[PDB]
């Protein structure tokens, strides 16, 4: 079985005559290793669902990133740093860190007062590029 | 190889020919004899194996050495290089406006 | 963003991304600890079928 | 610019429009993304499952613009019967609504 | 439809194929509905000499 | 719930559930604002005043 | 887990990437919805006792 | 030569005519990947190995 | 195959997206009923009749 992806340790328990499972039938979720019988569970490599705020291109080309219901000590493990470009791990981690229901925000300076909102982050909390200038939630 | 031997081990003479199409100027093709050029008529056209029916007009764009065909939007192609005048002619398809 | 929504300028607002950021460098192959070869050879020059 | 609404419906048709023509753009898993290269190339037994695959493909990309614009049309709808409803009731006449 | 052919041509006797005997003998439509029956007559058909 | 956990979305094969912009304490606040603007105001609460 | 995913995604992407702009469009207007619903009057006085 | 270290050569700016290939021989095997050989006579090749 | 498996998805992801519009529709339509009574019944005394 072939495939590209990053896999756990799992509590799952196998029948004697399975080696593949399916919760979903369209993945295979867990594999019994073939020399070692402890039961593997296969997830995607790349997941988490990072959503970038941003002004326009012609404003300004700096962004922000969402990371979508994760926790912020847990982003370099969800989005796997290790492996990206450098320019990617100023947005796995930082000074700035919000922490978020909707998940863990990068890229943007939190501040505690509160104005009219035209980027819908979520979970009560908006975005705005006005304070030199960077984008602020 | 011996003359006695059956034909899992006769021998074989094989020819392999590789070639790609449609991508750049064509040295080599068939036996097809070329006819005269019908400008802004809806006629059926077989430019360098490119067949189809259209309308083609002159046009002004300006082709790479290494170019023959082009897309603007990559599911038609607008214009071709004629084979034997170096003219670029852009084709059109056949019925249109809208009515 | 530029690459999903097949534009150069992206305009205000929040974008979902599709993963264009991480690609597999190695390669692990695990197979069960068998040794002995099959016996095709045995099979396969038997004097009678 | 205070204007955000317009130029927002005016932004929303121009990337489904490019969204679309990119859709045309692709090959959707055929031999070459053009149809005249599949049917120059192809005899007709699988030209035919080619061109099949082909025009399946663009006939989805087309039938998804065709919902994206249903949304486009409701939230214009929704705006346009608000704009109706505020028409005649705010400039023929007084309004005892509020807000 | 009945003819005697060589063994190199019973590949050309198929629809959507090429050869002296599909281009100048015997063509097929590429819309054939049927089935083509072949076998080697080396015994009846070819006499000594 | 907007307490769930990222293995509830792997277990989806990549459908995720977003959080609502407005929290459910917001539009409590937002609702206790309109009940006492009404009780005390009237419809001077919509005029602004 | 696709092997192969850079093809995938650019023989059958923009699918997805005009589906998923269509959910982004759908939870933006549910949040402009409950906007509107509830944000009506955007002044905040305090429930007396 | 043998096909462990077989000949490559390129052919262009010529005819290919394969008409005149029926008097010459019988091919056994003729299968054409990605074209037709119905088809093989009205397109134009960019490049030609053989 | 990989066309198939993917082609039969993307129908699924389809048909999912047509049945959201018609939640979205009548959400929609609902909701702003909802925003037509909070604009007329607790801002002000409704002159309209049920
Ligand atoms: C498989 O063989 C290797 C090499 O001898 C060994 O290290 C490993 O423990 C074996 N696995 C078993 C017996 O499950
Ligand atoms: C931004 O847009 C304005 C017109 O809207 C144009 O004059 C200006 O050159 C643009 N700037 C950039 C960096 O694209
Ligand atoms: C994130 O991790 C911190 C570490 O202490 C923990 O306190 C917090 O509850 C976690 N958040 C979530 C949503 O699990
Ligand atoms: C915002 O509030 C937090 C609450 O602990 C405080 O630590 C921080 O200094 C405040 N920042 C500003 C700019 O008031
Ligand atoms: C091709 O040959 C014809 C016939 O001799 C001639 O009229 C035509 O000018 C030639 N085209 C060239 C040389 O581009
Ligand atoms: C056939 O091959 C096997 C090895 O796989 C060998 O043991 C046996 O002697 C062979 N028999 C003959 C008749 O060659």
């Amino acid at each position: 079985l072939t495939g590209t992806g990053v896999l756990t340790e799992s509590n799952k328990k196998f029948l004697p005559f399975q080696q593949f499972g399916r919760d979903i039938a369209d993945t295979t979720d867990a594999v019994r290793d073939p020399q070692t019988l402890e039961i593997l569970d296969i997830t995607p490599c790349s997941f988490g669902g990072v959503s970038v705020i941003t002004p326009g291109t012609n404003t300004s080309n700096q962004v922000a990133v969402l990371y979508q219901d994760v926790n912020c000590t847990e982003v370099p493990v969800a989005i796997h740093a290790d492996q990206l470009t450098p320019t990617w791990r100023v947005y796995s981690t930082g000074s700035n860190v919000f922490q978020t229901r909707a998940g863990c925000l990068i890229g943007a300076e939190h501040v505690n007062n509160s104005y009219e909102c035209d980027i819908p982050i979520g979970a009560g909390i908006c975005a705005s590029y006005q304070t030199s200038q960077s984008i602020i939630a | 190889f011996q003359p006695t031997n059956g034909v899992g081990y006769q021998p074989y003479r094989v020819v392999v020919l590789s070639f790609e199409l449609l991508h750049a100027p064509a040295t080599v093709c068939g036996p097809k004899k070329s006819t005269n050029l019908v400008k802004n008529k809806c006629v059926n056209f077989n430019f360098n194996g490119l067949t189809g029916t259209g309308v083609l007009t002159e046009s002004n764009k300006k082709f790479l050495p290494f170019q023959q065909f082009g897309r603007d939007i990559a599911d038609t192609t607008d214009a071709v290089r004629d084979p034997q005048t170096l003219e670029i002619l852009d084709i059109t398809p056949c019925s249109f406006g809208g009515v | 963003t530029k690459c999903t929504l097949k534009s150069f300028t992206v305009e205000k607002g929040i974008y979902q991304t599709s993963n264009f950021r991480v690609q597999p460098t190695e390669s692990i192959v695990r197979f069960p600890n068998i040794t002995n070869l099959c016996p095709f050879g045995e099979v396969f020059n038997a004097t009678r079928f | 610019s205070a204007l955000g609404k317009l130029q927002d419906v005016v932004n929303q048709n121009a990337q489904a429009l490019n969204t679309l023509v990119k859709q045309l753009s692709s090959n959707f898993g055929a031999i070459s993304s053009v149809l005249n290269d599949i049917l120059s190339r192809l005899d007709p037994p699988e030209a035919e499952v080619q061109i099949d695959r082909l025009i399946t493909g663009r006939l989805q990309s087309l039938q998804t613009y065709v919902t994206q614009q249903l949304i486009r049309a409701a939230e214009i709808r929704a705006s346009a019967n608000l704009a109706a409803t505020k028409m005649s009731e705010c400039v023929l006449g007084q309004s005892k609504r509020v807000d | 439809d009945s003819f005697v052919i060589r063994g190199d041509e019973v590949r050309q006797i198929a629809p959507g194929q090429t050869g002296k005997i599909a281009d100048y003998n015997y063509k097929l439509p590429d819309d054939f509905t049927g089935c083509v029956i072949a076998w080697n007559s080396n015994n009846l058909d070819s006499k000594v000499g | 719930i907007a307490a769930r956990d990222l293995i509830c979305a792997q277990k989806f094969n990549g459908l995720t559930v977003l959080p609502p912009l407005l929290t459910d304490e917001m539009i409590a606040q937002y609702t206790s604002a309109l009940l006492a603007g009404t009780i005390t105001s009237g419809w001077t609460f919509g005029a602004g005043a | 887990d696709s092997t192969e995913c850079s093809n995938l995604l650019l023989q059958y992407g923009s699918f997805c990437t005009q589906l998923n702009r269509a959910l982004t469009g759908i939870a933006v207007e549910q949040d402009k919805n409950t906007q509107e619903v509830f944000a009506q009057v955007k002044q905040i006085y305090k429930t007396p006792p | 030569a043998s096909v462990y270290a077989w000949n490559r050569k390129r052919i262009s700016n010529c005819v290919a005519d394969y008409s005149v290939l029926y008097n010459s021989a019988s091919f056994s095997t003729f299968k054409c990947y990605g074209v037709s050989p119905t088809k093989l006579n009205d397109l134009c090749f960019t490049n030609v190995y053989a």
